[PDB]
RNA sequence: AAACAUCUCAGUAUCGGGAGGAACAGAAAACGCAAUGUGAUGUCGUUAGUAACCGCGAGUGAACGCGAUACAGCCCAAACC
RNA sequence: ACUCGUACGGUCACUGAAUCCUGCCCAGUGCAGGUAUCUGAACACCUCGUACAAGAGGACGAAGGACCUGUCAACGGCGGG
RNA sequence: GCUUUACUGCAGGCUGUCGCUGAGGACUCUCACUCCGGGAGGAGGACACCGAUAGCCGGGCA
């Protein structure tokens, strides 16, 4: 489906409608030093390591929308409900 | 399942090993402090039964008594030498260096004074090609060039029995006498007609490999059957 | 003033570094052509030998042992195991190099009880251990006010037993508070746990 | 041949015989080594956890 | 664990080596009710199924302290001779 | 162990006396060889980060793989139109 | 019990790296170490072996 770039809604900051931008989460990078990170380290051994041998599972064949909405005047954002949709595109 | 045959083998059982308690002598050359002046004389011609090839006894100046790998053509009473200056003649002993090429010779060390590895069954010979100050190239029986410690002694001539190999043995009992002299398991039952259990060639409601028949190098045994990490297989090309 | 024995022990702080470093070189040679365990007459390392109990003295034994390097020499499991029981490679034993070394120099001197022992080093393949021994029968230990000790009846084969110093460190004893839940008053009272 | 009662005309080897260190008829004299006391094979005596119940 | 691989059964069964009438431990590179505080070590009661672990599933699981029992504190190496 | 053995050896397989013979197929799988370039772990090394460390990234790149070739008395195949 | 391109692992083989390990991306040497030689000495040589670790293959086995 089609989506304003920007467009004016509620800002759960400001407390009062202003223009939003929306945008595509990008994931951030793992620091590799989370506590799961090291029970992943310290319970791997000889032989299968439980939880720690399986592997990803797969992929719903329409993802929810994931997306940012920034405040255009406060500069904070926040995160709504998202929808499947197969695709998700901007306008301007 | 269970070991295949192969690994039987290597433990080394009775049915496994060679009846080294019936055979004769270890074929050696002998340690000459130094000179060449150590010749003996041969006194009989005996049947080698690791070897199914003739031997010779030979008694030395220094009332050495030893048998030693009989090159074709060397007969009782015959003088044999053994050393740097030893005559150039059939069944005499030395150093590479001292041969002259073109000639055969047989029993030949890998290192200098190990006693002779290579060229020792039936009628065969290796052939000296090359010398140096250094290099010593021998031909073995097998083809390769390898190259050698002029300081290697060897034997003059090719080795005894020559051609045992061209009568067929015709019969089942034949080969049984003759295997029964080695350090061998026999007759030999192929893969295919075991059970899976047994071999990875076995099972089926017919006979026939289950897989391929070229096997990787880094196979580990119990596998490793079948054509070893073939460069090739079958006649065609 | 510094004494003597200071310079010794200084040395042995970088055995690879130096004259000891030479001296090794050489000396291994020699080792690696003795047996499992050579009785000397005299510590490589007197500072270490006289630190841990040692006197020239009668009824005083050192000998020099040496061991394999690495871990625990395994045969792989001949029956079901689950994944994490077949293991072979990776296993290491619980009982350090040092600790076999004292227990096969006691082994060859049946009569004689271990004192205490020390490393003087390793080649790529081994490492040795000097062990002191005592005879706690000669009359010239029973009257040592600082060894007679070893000479009562349940020190008998103190070694096996990990009365030992090496034995009470690998035992994990060294600790006398956090940490040491499991190992003292000894492993075995606390289930094999620690 | 059967594996029965025919195969049982050939057993006249003795091998089990009165052990010198027990008393047992378990001395092995083709083996010289009692099934028993462990005699010819072990200065102690032969013994094992498994005679009796874990917990007796 | 209603399958099963980590986990559990369990450091159990069993095996190798060894001591004694009891073993082992033991006079702090401790504790950390953080203190102007305690004062070798075992063991019993408790702390507590708490803290902690764990396909964070099923399960697993202490310690300090406290109340008791009994109490006991010492010898070398080196310096200087 | 083979082995008091050394390629006219002995190991690993297939077929199964003699006679007449044994065609086509290397795409897949296997084995083997080669390989500009691509991919390819750890240590050491470089950058960032941290008064250190965790960690992130880079450079380099072995066997192996991609890719190319050889091989069917190697597993096997020898159709529809 | 058996099979395999089922899941997970474990031996084993190959390969890199560290220790043993030393003198002057290609190279010489000898002194460790290995092998031949009765010995003198020869060959090989900082590699190989062995210890540790990493990648690949891995129903041979659980
Ligand atoms: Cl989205
Ligand atoms: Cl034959
Ligand atoms: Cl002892
Ligand atoms: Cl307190
Ligand atoms: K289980
Ligand atoms: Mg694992
Ligand atoms: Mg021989
Ligand atoms: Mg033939
Ligand atoms: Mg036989
Ligand atoms: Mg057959
Ligand atoms: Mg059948
Ligand atoms: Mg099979
Ligand atoms: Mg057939
Ligand atoms: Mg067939
Ligand atoms: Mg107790
Ligand atoms: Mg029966
Ligand atoms: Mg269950
Ligand atoms: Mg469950
Ligand atoms: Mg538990
Ligand atoms: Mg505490
Ligand atoms: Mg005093
Ligand atoms: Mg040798
Ligand atoms: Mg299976
Ligand atoms: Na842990
Ligand atoms: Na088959
Ligand atoms: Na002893
Ligand atoms: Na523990
Ligand atoms: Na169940
Ligand atoms: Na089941
Ligand atoms: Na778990
Ligand atoms: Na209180
Ligand atoms: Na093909
Ligand atoms: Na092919
Ligand atoms: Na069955």
């Amino acid at each position: 489906m089609q989506m304003p770039r920007r467009f004016n809604t509620y800002c759960p900051h400001c407390n009062e409608h202003q223009e939003h931008e929306v945008e595509k989460v990008r994931s951030g990078r793992q620091t590799g030093m989370k506590w799961i990170d090291r029970q992943r380290e310290r319970n791997s051994g000889i032989g299968n390591d439980g939880k720690f041998s399986k592997v990803p599972g797969g992929d719903k064949p329409t993802k929810k929308t994931d997306l940012k909405y920034r405040c255009g005047e406060c500069g904070k954002a926040h995160l709504r409900e998202g929808w499947r949709a197969g695709r998700l595109e901007f306008q301007e | 399942g269970r070991r295949i045959q192969g690994q039987r083998r290597g433990r080394g059982t009775s049915t496994f090993r060679a009846p080294s308690h019936r055979y004769k002598a270890d074929l050696e050359h002998r340690k000459v402090e130094d000179g060449d002046v150590i010749a003996g004389t041969v006194v009989d011609i005996e049947h080698d039964p690791a070897r199914s090839a003739p031997v010779a006894a030979v008694e030395f100046e220094d009332g050495d008594r030893r048998l030693i790998l009989a090159p074709e053509g060397v007969g009782v009473g015959d003088e044999l030498q053994v050393g740097v200056s030893a005559e150039i003649a059939p069944g005499n002993t030395l150093p590479l260096a001292e041969i002259p090429e073109g000639v055969p010779v047989c029993n030949v060390e890998s290192s200098p004074g190990d006693g002779g590895k290579f060229a020792r069954a039936s009628g065969v010979n290796a052939q000296l090609l090359t010398h140096d100050r250094n290099v010593a190239v021998v031909k073995l029986p097998s083809g390769e060039m390898k190259r050698l410690d002029p300081q290697c002694r060897a034997t003059i001539g090719v080795v005894a029995g020559g051609g045992r190999t061209d009568k067929p043995f015709v019969k089942a009992g034949n080969k049984h006498h003759k295997m029964k002299a080695r350090g061998t398991k026999w007759p030999n039952v192929r893969g295919v007609a075991m059970n899976a259990v047994d071999h990875p060639f076995g099972g089926g409601g017919r006979q026939h490999p289950g897989k391929p028949k070229s096997i990787s190098r880094n196979a580990p045994p119990g596998r490793k059957v079948g054509d070893i990490a073939s460069k090739r297989t079958g006649r065609g090309g | 003033a510094r004494s003597a024995y200071s310079y010794i022990r200084d040395a042995w702080e970088n055995p690879g570094d130096g004259q000891l470093a030479e001296l090794q070189w050489q000396r291994q040679q020699e080792w690696r052509n003795e047996g499992a365990v050579e009785r000397i007459e005299r510590p490589t390392r007197l500072d270490k030998a006289r630190s841990q109990g040692y006197k020239a003295k009668q009824g005083v034994i050192v000998a020099r042992v040496s061991v394999r390097k690495g871990s625990a020499r395994k045969r792989r499991h001949k029956a079901g195991r689950r994944s994490k029981r077949q293991g072979v490679t990776r296993i290491t034993r619980r009982k350090d190099i040092q600790r076999v070394a004292e227990e096969r120099a006691s082994r060859t001197f049946p009569n004689l009880r271990v004192l205490n022992s020390y490393s003087v080093g390793q080649d790529g393949r081994q490492k040795w251990h000097e062990v002191i021994l005592i005879d706690p029968n000669h009359p010239a230990i029973q009257n040592d006010d600082d060894l007679s000790w070893i000479c009562a009846d349940d020190q008998a084969d103190r070694v096996f037993r990990g009365l030992t110093g090496a034995g009470r460190r690998n035992r994990g004893l060294s600790g006398k508070g956090k940490g040491s839940e499991k190992t003292r008053p000894s492993l075995r009272s606390n289930g094999g746990k620690a | 041949t059967g594996a029965g009662t025919p195969s049982q005309g050939k057993k006249n080897t003795t091998t089990h015989t009165k052990c010198r260190r027990c008393g047992e008829k378990s001395y092995h004299t083709k083996k010289k080594v009692c099934s028993s006391c462990g005699f010819g094979k072990s200065a102690k005596r032969r013994d094992y956890e498994w005679q009796s119940k874990a917990g007796e």
